[PDB]
RNA sequence: AAUAGGAGUAGCUUGGGGACAUUCGUAUUCAGAUGUCAGAGGUGAAAUUCUUAGAUUUUCUGGAGACGAACAACUGCGAAAGCAUUUGUCUAAAAUACUUCCAUUAAUCAAGAACGAAAGUUAAGGGAGUGAAGACGAUCAGAUACCGUCGUAAUCUUAACCAUAAACUAUGCCGACUAGGUGUUGGAUGAAGUGCUUCCUUCAGUACCUUAUGAGAAAUCAAAGUCUUUGGGUUCUGGGG
């Protein structure tokens, strides 16, 4: 565990085939569609796989198609610029900030925040590296509204 | 002594007031060199 | 028939108290401390002292009327401690041998909910 | 601003006068005049007009306040305890 | 319940309904009658809020009041400008009133 | 040697746990170490118990208690004789 | 402006008559105020700490 | 009360250790005890609401307030004595010898 | 080898061979004219598909469903 | 998709986590009464101290600051410091569940920064009780002390600061492998008691007891083990007094 004294294992167990279910024997292009409908409804990556095995009953994307579902979406040229996991941890960090403004003793929300904007610092050098986020990008907090807007 | 200034443990006057008694004295020379420049 | 008082029992290592009032306790009817009623007017009060202070505010009870008495109990101040002073045994033994008819008995010590801090210091009292 | 390396606005009295008093003033006079929020109108233009006094610049309006600041905790205790029963 | 609840309308409001701030875009509003509710902050004018009352009594049209000031229900549609007053036009998902 | 492997306390997943003061002397000592005595105890003697039924109002007895709960520092409790200083082996046995 | 005889006690007040009629001469300089720390019985007196 | 008085009302209760307890401690979760809390205040609250004083003294007697605490609290978690601690007066009227005298006799 | 222990297969998440706790079942209500596959330890709430009546209630540890509808296991 | 890591979703998960608002109880203390009548306080034993202008005691009111007992623990939470009334709000958190997403993002970290008991400093309140200083009575060979009684600074809150404590599980952190049993707290899985309760299996915490042909200078230690049969990774530290 990065920041936490924990180790809690709880995870995605995954089957030992990547073999397609008896029950659904759907083409790619129906596969590509249901994902096509929850992304235009404005559902996030996440939301529309968890979506997906449970409103749609279908075993996971890279099963069922064999190609991920980021991919699928940047394949169609509509996946979003700012990361999903980028995006919440930010809207945490933003929470935090804007409760510490009024409250200046709440030592936990500074501690909390300056931990959370450490690790957005490390989540976004990474997303630099791999040439996610710009050369000259850089986190702010006074741009960080502008971001998840 | 090293950095375990207290354990008491064989014949000697407390850490603490030497520690005090020190600090005292400290304070003595520093207005000593002070007074003196 | 008969009519009850309330005989208040405040027993502290210094003295115990016996204090009989009306069954309202607005109004006294005897006070006769234990210390008063110590020869010497010194120490502590004993069980012996306890008993014939008892024995006074039982005689001046029926001198004045009453025939039983309900027992509040009182324990060294309460903050300052909770166990019952010396004589507090001996005066309720006192009450119940002299012939007064007992009624309901109860301890009203005054007892902190709370907490707060008491005389010496945080090493306690060193004697 | 960063002229100042830790006197701030008390450098106008400069090398005269005590410096535990500078300090002393020095956190008076910057409470004395700061711009403060007015309950009424919600800008941050209430700032000290005479000893007493403390005007709103946007609407117009005098609160009696403290001396160097509008709100002593006296009053807002006295207020509260009026207004619980 | 209630203050997360009006807060979620007014980011549902924000988000898909249609809303209009400021005293008299407010009066417009209402006296036209295309308006369904009046949002009013206790820091908005004791005499401009008892005019918005009326013309909303007038107009059969509801007032809800604020439990925030002029500065807090702007901070809550993201503004820095104080609404002290807005009404919604067109309802979001979430009926505001409702 | 080193005594107390837990500290004379419940000294586990805890940093500050509050002092008491003895009820003897009024010396601090925390909750977790102190020597607590709960005293469930009647005021009557045999005697008394006795003289207070015959005394009584009504047959049925409501025998006052003393609910005390008494916690001594642990110099008060082995001057008072409320502990022991025990045996080597024997400072581990909780009967 | 208000009789003292009908403050609640731990009040804080100001202006006070120095007796009845006499038009705040008492507790009138800066920051000043004294508290209504009981009642009379009978309604006539008020105690109050200068 | 419906005849006017303020009260302040204090009640008491303890979890209890049903068909089986093979586990020594029966100390209930803060959650648990929390909702326990919340529905006596409510079933204290509404019971005195209701009535006027004198029936509110002869419902103390018997504790029927505790009685109807006890049936409803048995779902969420096993309880055990539930009574009445203490009662104060707030705010009584403290007139009317006509009803005072109308209840005495 | 440590195949033949029957009891570890269901020992906490990983094992030997880890294969999902969960699964899959066939699930009906009576007037919804439908047969449809839902999810043991599903986390989105469902309805059915042809009308407006809940199918199943997910909570924490596997999900709860509901007692107005009758359910088949769905396997491979 | 690492029994690495992050992110998500889910559950009327969990808890004295943090902050703000709110609110309750009680004692103590004071004031207003109240009914009494002589001593009461006080300790090794007294004296100092208080009391006929009514003390101490009783009971009622009102005020004030204060605190959160009992429950309550070889108990829970917190990065540590630390955290116990009620209800609400703003916040964070770990485990569980997952045929949900990312796809190596990590580990330990000089420099630098954050939070950091008690006391102290500086400013406002507040100054109940306790009470460094100080004052008396004793005590005693002397006592500037223990003890008794009084008592300013301080204790509390708000606003700044200060940056150390036996700030101790006296054991740096991460990582694997090692041994039984008794327990215990938070979840999930099954069954029998009368939906729930109990018990079984399993996870993440967490202690104890016994055992170490394991270790150690022994005390002891399930880590201080898997280390002359010496090397999983890393920061920091010590070199007779």
């Amino acid at each position: 565990r990065m920041y936490g004294k924990g180790k809690g294992i709880s995870s995605s167990t995954l089957p030992y085939k990547r073999k397609q279910p008896s029950w659904l024997k759907q083409k790619p292009s129906e596969i590509e569609d249901a994902i096509i409908k929850l992304a235009k409804k404005g559902q996030t990556p996440s939301q529309i796989g968890a979506t997906l095995r449970d409103n749609y009953g279908i075993p996971q994307v890279k099963s069922v198609t064999g190609n991920k579902i980021l991919r699928i979406l940047r394949a169609q040229g509509i996946a979003t610029t700012i990361p999903e996991d980028l995006y919440f941890l930010i809207k945490k960090a933003v929470s935090m900030r804007k409760h510490l403004e009024k409250n200046k003793k709440d030592k936990d929300c500074k501690f909390r925040l300056i931990l959370t904007e450490s690790k957005i610092h490390r989540i976004s050098r990474y997303y630099k590296r791999k040439k996610l986020l710009p050369s000259n990008w850089k986190y702010q907090s006074s741009t960080a509204s502008a971001l998840i807007a | 002594h090293g950095a375990s200034r207290y354990k008491k443990s064989r014949a000697k006057m407390r850490w603490k007031w030497k520690k005090k008694r020190t600090r005292r004295l400290q304070k003595k020379r520093r207005k000593m060199r002070q007074r003196s420049r | 028939e008969l009519v009850f008082g309330v005989a208040h029992i405040f027993a502290s290592f210094n003295d115990t108290f016996i204090h009989v009032t009306d069954l309202s306790g607005r109004e006294t009817l005897v006070r006769i401390t234990g210390g008063m009623k110590v020869k010497a007017d010194r120490d502590e009060s004993s069980p012996y002292a306890a008993m014939m202070a008892a024995q006074d505010v039982a005689a001046r009870l029926k001198e004045l009327g009453v025939t039983a008495i309900h027992i509040k109990l009182r324990a060294s101040g309460g903050t300052k401690s909770k166990t019952p002073g010396p004589g507090a045994q001996s005066a309720l033994r006192a009450l119940a041998r002299s012939g007064l008819k007992i009624g309901r008995i109860e301890d009203v010590t005054p007892i902190p909910t709370d907490s707060t801090r008491k005389k010496s210091g945080r090493r306690g009292r060193r004697l | 601003s960063r002229r100042t390396k830790k006197v701030g606005l008390t450098g106008k009295y400069g090398t005269r006068y005590g410096s535990s008093l500078r300090k002393q003033i020095k956190k008076i006079e910057l409470m004395q005049h700061a711009k403060y929020l007015c309950t009424f109108c919600g800008k941050t233009a209430t700032k000290r007009t005479c000893v007493g006094i403390w005007k709103c610049k946007k609407c117009k309006r005098k609160v009696c306040g403290g001396a160097w600041s509008l709100t002593t905790p006296a009053a807002v205790a006295a207020k509260s305890t009026i207004i619980r029963l | 319940s209630a203050g997360d609840n009006i807060n979620a309308k007014l980011q549902l409001v924000m988000k898909s309904g249609k809303y209009q701030f400021g005293r008299k875009s407010c009066l417009k509003a209402l006296r036209t009658g295309k308006g369904k509710l009046v949002i009013v902050s206790s820091n908005c004018p004791s005499i401009q809020r008892s005019v918005i009352e009326y013309y909303a009594m007038l107009s059969k049209c509801g007032v809800h009041d604020y439990h925030g000031d002029n500065n807090d229900l702007g901070t809550a549609c993201g503004k820095l400008f104080r609404i002290s007053c807005l009404v919604i036009t067109d309802v979001g998902d979430s009926d505001i009133i409702k | 040697p080193k005594k107390r492997r837990n500290g004379g306390r419940s000294k586990h997943n805890r940093g500050h746990v509050n002092p008491l003061r003895c009820s003897n002397c009024g010396r601090c000592v925390p909750k977790d170490k102190a020597i607590k005595r709960f005293n469930i105890r009647n005021i009557v003697d045999t005697s008394a118990q006795r003289d207070i039924k015959e005394a009584s109002v009504y047959s049925t007895f409501q025998l006052p208690k003393l609910y005390i709960k008494q916690c001594y520092c642990v110099s008060c409790a082995i001057h008072s004789r409320f502990v022991r200083v025990r045996s080597r082996e024997q400072r581990r046995v909780r009967k | 402006i208000l009789p003292i005889g009908k403050m609640p006690e731990g009040t804080l007040i100001c202006n006070l008559e120095h007796r009845t009629g006499n038009r705040g001469t008492l507790v009138k300089a800066s920051g000043c105020y004294a508290t209504v720390v009981g009642q009379s019985e009978d309604g006539k007196k008020t105690k109050v700490r200068l | 009360t419906l005849d006017n008085y303020h009260l302040r009302m204090f009640c008491i209760a303890f979890t209890k250790k049903r068909q089986n307890q093979t586990k020594s401690t029966c100390y209930a979760q803060t959650s648990q005890i929390k909702k326990i809390r919340k529905k006596m205040v409510d079933i204290m609250t509404a019971e005195a609401s209701k009535v006027l004083l004198k029936d509110l003294v002869k419902k103390f007697i018997p504790e029927s307030i505790g009685k109807e605490i006890e049936k409803q609290c048995k779902k969420i978690y096993p309880l055990q004595n539930v009574l009445i601690r203490k009662v104060k007066i707030l705010k009584r009227p403290k007139l009317d010898i006509s009803k005072l005298m109308e209840l005495h006799t | 080898n440590p195949d033949p222990v029957e009891e570890s297969k269901k020992h906490k998440l990983k094992r030997l061979i880890p294969t999902p706790n969960s699964y899959f079942m066939d699930v009906k209500c009576p007037g919804c004219l439908q047969i449809t596959t839902l999810f043991s330890h599903a986390q989105n709430v469902v309805l059915c598909g042809s009308c407006n009546i809940m199918l199943c209630q997910p909570t924490g540890g596997k999900c709860k469903l509901t007692e107005g509808c009758s359910f088949r296991k769905k396997i491979e």
